[PDB]
Order: structure tokens, then C-alpha cells, then sequence
């Protein structure tokens, strides 16, 4: 075994014990490396830059989740400290080849991975980047040169900042006639495709920095989780817009046509694996103003009722069927984000930040790994896009929807509910009749494409 | 077959409401929680000698999906309306949650409990008398709990089960 310096001259030389590092029973499934359960920051930074082997998964996890237990400025200090190794002949020649070069190389891998995949720490603190460039400048060596250059090229780059898709579908509204666009005038296939494209881009824009530390639930959520929130607000807007379309169609025949068309949009969302789209529709249908419209759902064809029940069933038993179905499909898809949010929050709130062993505090790294597993799953669905053509006018129409207008939430949701009670009064009030509002035909063009690909 | 009660946790985000259910399910001497599994939200319990199963829905973290509340709430037979005793706004939000529960269930008598949760050692801004008065205006029980010590957690949930049984 190698003779390392004293802990008084080099902190990372201190040996492993029950007081500074602990492990899980299992090993990395594909790498055979032990799984760290907890440790001190010193021991975690030692194992992040371990001399015996490279640990890419641990680097991945650490760099995603360390901010809950160590500041960016403190991590940079601890990795520069790790690189500055003092000596404790044949013993020295082995030390320099089996301890110093591997460790120094692993520190540089951390630096590289940090500037590449978590550059926001540097964007948010210019002094952190000043120090990183300073450190990288002092690095000298033949083995180092190649990695020092790569890092410098990433920093400067970061500082600078398929086949034919299907034909676009049109129904009553024609290309460019943006003034006539509505739920029944636009083609139901194209509504679903264009909403799937918006919702996919909204999904792909959410980063782990908006999720780690449950920051979207905290007072600075608007600063720290802007892409997640835009995504949730689009979803909410579309649910509300669907409800608005329904209850503002006072004529029963026209309302049946409206509900039926939304169920067709749902069917296309199912085809495209847009589960966010699916649940937007299901949420609208199970809302207080829509759910009670028994005279409307009575006239809905059985095939559309069945489509709606299967979609509703995905959410039952704590998303049991949704969870199975998402696992069974391959990208492109648009997952429902809410489950991930709940799982990250509960993982973080339901587990301790620190574990105590022989009265010594150890950072609970396994809690952080569990969170990084959820962020990795989010990311696995963000890599693959859809092979659908954007229609810029239909896109702009859904981006600019604003069913609420200037009304507050309570005001608007009470207006929707009072509209529901007006169009279909509560028993034993008889059902009134209402005039038609649509001067165009109510018949759908269906969900099968009009022409061949 | 033993009776199963579908319970729903409703309340403001950002105030650690998830502690109530986490502390119920996780054994009184274990802290290693995994929300990904079925045992994380189901628990067989004995209440007044009658064995039952509590299935608890807590959507903590999905507050911004405001249009999904009705859908989530309609799954419940009983509701735990939770606020944090250090956050007055979360206490003031209760009136609308209850109104929404009543609308969703289409009933003025829905089994429900008011839960005042002490999530940390930050200063109390909601006095027990205020919440005791609010709970009496609605005709429901008030239970106060601690996220640190587990004090009041069983009582909050068991009081709800009793409200469903006596409905
Ligand atoms: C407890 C509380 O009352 N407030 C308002 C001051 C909180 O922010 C809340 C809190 C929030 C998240 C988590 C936790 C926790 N550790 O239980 C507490």
C-alpha cells in the first residue's frame, strides 16, 4: 500500500472510517464500483477525484446535486486544494504516477464536466469563473495540457452563447386566416400536433437547476424555475380554455360537438404520446363546470366516451396506468411533469440532509442520488424531438390563448361554474334551450389524415 | 375485505405540508423515504378497534397545476386541509380550498379536518384560537401537528377516518 502525506499537510490523506464515509450494500450495476451512502465533504470530494478509478456516475450526480450541501465557491476551493498534493526514489516515482497524476486528471475532469453541464454557476457568479480561469492557467504538465486546452475551449464557447414530416392539416379555417381560428375551425389533428410541438419545446427547456432543492415551490420560484412555470402555465391555460369552450357553448347540440372535438384532440395526443396534452383534456373534463354536464356527455358517441374513460384511467390509483404506459413507449413523447415534481419534493423533504455516525455528521448523498435519478429520467425524454412541421400561425394562436383575460382565478372559475349551472341547471330545474353561436358546420373532419404521406 | 378510505391532502405549497403524510407512513423510528413505491401512500391501521386501509393522496409540488385540483379532489372521501402555523397566507387560503372541496363533491357536508402544521422553529403567526374558531365556523375538527416530533399526526388522520365513519 502507498504512503500518503499527513492529514495536517493534506486533508484528503485521512483514512476511511465509520465516522467519515459509508456505503450501500450494492455496487454500481454496470461499473462494479461501491455506492456511497454518506460521507463528509472532504471524503465526497476525495471519491469524486479518486486515484484508483474514474467514477463518472458519481461525478454526474455530485455536480447536479452538491449545492444543497456545498457552495460553488467552496467546491472550487476544495478541488484546487485536492489538486495541490504535497509529497509524503522508487516510493516517490510510484506516488507521482499512481496518486498525483490520476487525482490531478480527475480534478480536471470535474472542472470540464462542471463548465460543460452546469455553466449556470459561472454565469451567476463571475468571480467563480475568474477563479476557475486562474486555476486552469496555473496548471502545467504534458499529461494536463490536452485537458487544460479542452476546458478553455468550453469556457469560451459557453461565454459566446430526419425525413419529410406529415402534411399540415386544414379544416374550415384556411392558411393565413388567423381571425377565423378557433377550436372547431382549425383541424383537430393540427390542433393536437401544434400543441404537442409547443408542449414538447416547453418540456425540453426545463433544466435540473429549476428542480434540485425543490426551488419551484420556494419564494424565488419565478427567478429559479421560469421554464418549468411557463410550461405548467401553458398546461393550465389549455385546460381552462377547453373548459371555457365547453361552458360558453350554450346550445346543447353545439356543446356536444365541442366536447366531441376535444375528445378527438385527446385521441391524437394519445397517438403522439403527448401525456401532458392527454391530462390537459382529462383535467378539463373532470373540472367542476364540465363534469356535471350530464345532458352533454349523454349525446357523446360511445367510442369517444371509451377514449375518455381510458385516458381518465391513466390517472387512477396514483397514476398506476400512466406510469406503466410511459415506461412502455419510446420517444418522442411529452411526459406529465407533476409526478416528477412531487417525487423530488417528497424525496428532499422526507429524508435527512445529514446522517450521524459515532456523533459525527455525514452528508446524506443517497438522498441526492435519488433526486438525480428523477432528473436523469426527465432528461431521457428531452433528447428526441417530433417529426412534425411547425405552422407558425396555429402555434402563435395557442401561445397567445388567454381564457382568463384580466380576471383572477376565483372570479374566473366561479364564472365557468355559474355558466355550467346556467346551461344545464341543477335538478329539478328543467333544461332550457339556447340559440346557436356557430355559423359554420359542426361536423368534424375526423382524426385520420386527409391526404397520403 | 377491509375498508379502504381515500384521503386527500389539500393546502398551500412552499410550507412543508408533505411532512404530515410522510411522518404517518414512515415508521416512527425510520427516516429513509421513497415516494416512488405503493407502500409510500398506503397504510393498514386499527382505529377504534376496526382495521382499515388508508390510501393518501398528497400532490405536494403540483400547486401550479391549479386546473387539476378538481380532478385530484374528486378521488377523495375525506380531506385534510393543511396550513402552516408560521404562514398566515396558507391559513387564509383554507376558506377557498374548502369551498372548492364542497363544489367538487357537490355537498356541504364533506368529511374534513383542519390541520395546523408546525414545520420548523420559525415564529408562529397563526394562534391556535384563530384556527379553533375557523374550524368551529365550518363544523369540523382542528388538529395541530409537529413535523419535527410526529406529535398530532396519527390524531389528524384518525380524526378524519372517524368523520367519514360518522358521516
Ligand atoms: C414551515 C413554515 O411555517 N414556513 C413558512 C415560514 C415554511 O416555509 C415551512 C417549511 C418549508 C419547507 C420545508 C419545511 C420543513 N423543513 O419541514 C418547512
Amino acid at each position: 500500500q502507498m504512503r500518503l502525506p499527513s492529514a495536517d499537510v493534506y486533508r484528503f490523506a485521512e483514512p476511511d472510517s465509520e465516522e467519515n464515509i459509508i456505503f450501500e450494500e450494492n455496487m454500481q450495476p454496470k461499473a462494479g464500483i461501491p455506492i456511497i451512502k454518506a460521507g463528509t465533504v472532504i471524503k465526497l470530494i476525495e471519491r469524486l477525484t479518486y486515484h484508483m478509478y474514474a467514477d463518472p456516475n458519481f461525478v454526474r450526480t455530485f455536480l447536479t446535486t452538491y449545492r444543497s450541501f456545498c457552495k460553488p465557491q467552496e467546491l472550487l476551493s476544495l478541488i484546487i486544494e485536492r489538486f495541490e498534493i504535497p509529497e509524503p526514489s522508487a516510493e516517490l516515482k510510484r506516488f507521482r504516477k499512481e496518486y498525483i497524476q490520476p487525482v490531478q486528471l480527475r480534478v480536471l475532469n470535474v472542472c470540464r464536466h462542471w463548465v460543460e453541464h452546469h455553466f449556470y454557476d459561472f454565469e451567476r457568479d463571475a468571480y467563480l469563473l475568474q477563479r476557475m480561469e486562474e486555476f486552469i492557467g496555473t496548471v502545467r504538465g504534458k499529461a494536463m495540457k490536452k485537458w487544460v486546452e479542452s476546458i478553455t475551449k468550453i469556457i469560451q464557447r459557453k461565454k459566446i452563447a430526419q425525413s419529410s414530416p406529415p402534411t399540415v392539416e386544414w379544416h374550415i379555417s384556411r392558411p393565413g386566416h388567423i381571425e377565423t381560428f378557433d377550436l372547431l375551425t382549425l383541424h383537430p389533428i393540427e390542433i393536437a400536433r401544434q400543441l404537442t410541438l409547443l408542449e414538447s419545446d416547453l418540456y425540453r427547456a426545463v433544466q435540473p437547476s429549476e428542480l434540485v432543492g425543490s426551488v419551484w415551490t420556494k419564494e424565488d420560484k419565478e427567478i429559479n424555475s421560469p421554464n418549468l412555470l411557463k410550461m405548467i402555465r401553458h398546461t393550465t391555460n389549455l385546460t381552462l380554455w377547453f373548459e371555457k369552450c365547453i361552458v360558453e357553448t350554450e346550445n346543447l347540440e353545439e356543446r356536444v360537438a365541442v366536447v366531441s372535438r376535444i375528445i378527438e384532440i385527446l385521441q391524437v395526443f394519445q397517438e403522439l404520446n403527448n401525456f401532458n396534452g392527454v391530462l390537459e383534456v382529462v383535467s378539463a373534463m373532470n373540472s367542476s363546470p364540465v363534469y356535471r354536464l350530464d345532458h352533454t356527455f349523454e349525446q357523446i358517441p360511445s367510442r369517444q366516451k371509451k377514449i375518455l374513460e381510458e385516458a381518465h384511467e391513466l390517472s387512477e390509483d396514483h397514476y398506476k396506468k400512466y406510469l406503466a404506459k410511459l415506461r412502455s413507449i419510446n420517444p418522442p413523447c411529452v411526459p406529465f411533469f407533476g409526478i416528477y415534481l412531487t417525487n423530488i419534493l417528497k424525496t428532499e423533504e422526507g429524508n435527512p440532509e445529514v446522517l450521524k455516525r459515532h456523533g459525527k455528521e455525514l452528508i446524506n448523498f443517497s438522498k441526492r442520488r435519488k433526486v438525480a435519478e428523477i432528473t436523469g429520467e426527465i432528461q431521457q425524454y428531452q433528447n428526441q424531438p417530433y417529426c412534425l412541421r411547425v405552422e407558425s400561425d396555429i402555434k402563435r394562436f395557442f401561445e397567445n390563448l388567454n381564457p382568463m383575460g384580466n380576471s383572477m382565478e376565483k372570479e374566473f372559475t366561479d364564472y365557468l361554474f355559474n355558466k355550467s349551472l346556467e346551461i344545464e341547471p341543477r335538478n329539478p330545474k328543467p333544461l332550457p334551450r339556447f340559440p346557436k353561436k356557430y355559423s359554420y358546420p359542426l361536423k368534424s373532419p375526423g382524426v385520420r389524415p386527409s391526404n397520403p404521406r | 375485505h377491509m375498508t379502504e378510505y381515500k384521503l386527500v391532502v389539500v393546502g398551500a405549497g412552499g410550507v412543508g405540508k408533505s411532512a404530515l403524510t410522510i411522518q404517518l407512513i414512515q415508521n416512527h423510528f425510520v427516516d429513509e423515504y421513497d415516494p416512488t413505491i405503493e407502500d409510500s401512500y398506503r397504510k393498514q391501521v386499527v382505529i377504534d378497534g376496526e382495521t382499515c386501509l388508508l390510501d393518501i393522496l398528497d400532490t405536494a409540488g403540483q400547486e401550479e397545476y391549479s386546473a387539476m385540483r378538481d380532478q385530484y379532489m374528486r378521488t377523495g372521501e375525506g380531506f385534510l386541509c393543511v396550513f402552516a402555523i408560521n404562514n398566515t397566507k396558507s391559513f387564509e387560503d383554507i376558506h377557498q380550498y374548502r369551498e372548492q372541496i364542497k363544489r367538487v363533491k357537490d355537498s356541504d357536508d364533506v368529511p374534513m379536518v383542519l390541520v395546523g402544521n408546525k414545520c420548523d422553529l420559525a415564529a408562529r403567526t397563526v394562534e391556535s384560537r384563530q384556527a379553533q374558531d375557523l374550524a368551529r365556523s365550518y363544523g369540523i375538527p382542528y388538529i395541530e401537528t409537529s413535523a419535527k416530533t410526529r406529535q398530532g399526526v396519527e390524531d389528524a388522520f384518525y380524526t378524519l377516518v372517524r368523520e367519514i365513519r360518522q358521516h
